[PDB]
């Protein structure tokens, strides 16, 4: 009768799905509540500079 | 400096007085009822009175 592609016949699937996507990179930046030169200055008085 | 003038053996008395101007930094802490200048000297009242 003739020739047919793979892709003439519908097909069905016989594999299960499993999809796995990776943890992506991540970045940490220098992150500080007060610095050392904000809680030096806190102080009201410096012995030094007066 | 004003110094008095030499007289021999004798307990000389001299007065001199120099009139300063200064720019200073003053800083205040809660409730800010004081504040302190550069100078280390208190002020006991509260910066914003009037």
């Amino acid at each position: 009768s003739h020739q047919l592609s793979r892709a003439d016949i519908t097909t069905v699937s016989t594999f299960i799905d499993l999809n796995i996507t990776m943890l992506e990179d991540h970045e940490f930046v220098p992150l500080e509540v007060y610095t050392r030169h904000e809680i030096k200055d806190s102080g009201l008085l410096d012995y030094t500079e007066v | 400096k004003y110094n008095p003038s030499r007289v021999e053996a004798f307990h000389r008395y001299g007065t001199t007085v120099n009139c300063i101007v200064e720019e200073v930094d003053a800083r205040s802490v809660y409730p800010y009822d004081e504040f302190v200048l550069a100078t280390g000297d208190f002020v006991y009242m509260s910066p914003f009175y009037g």
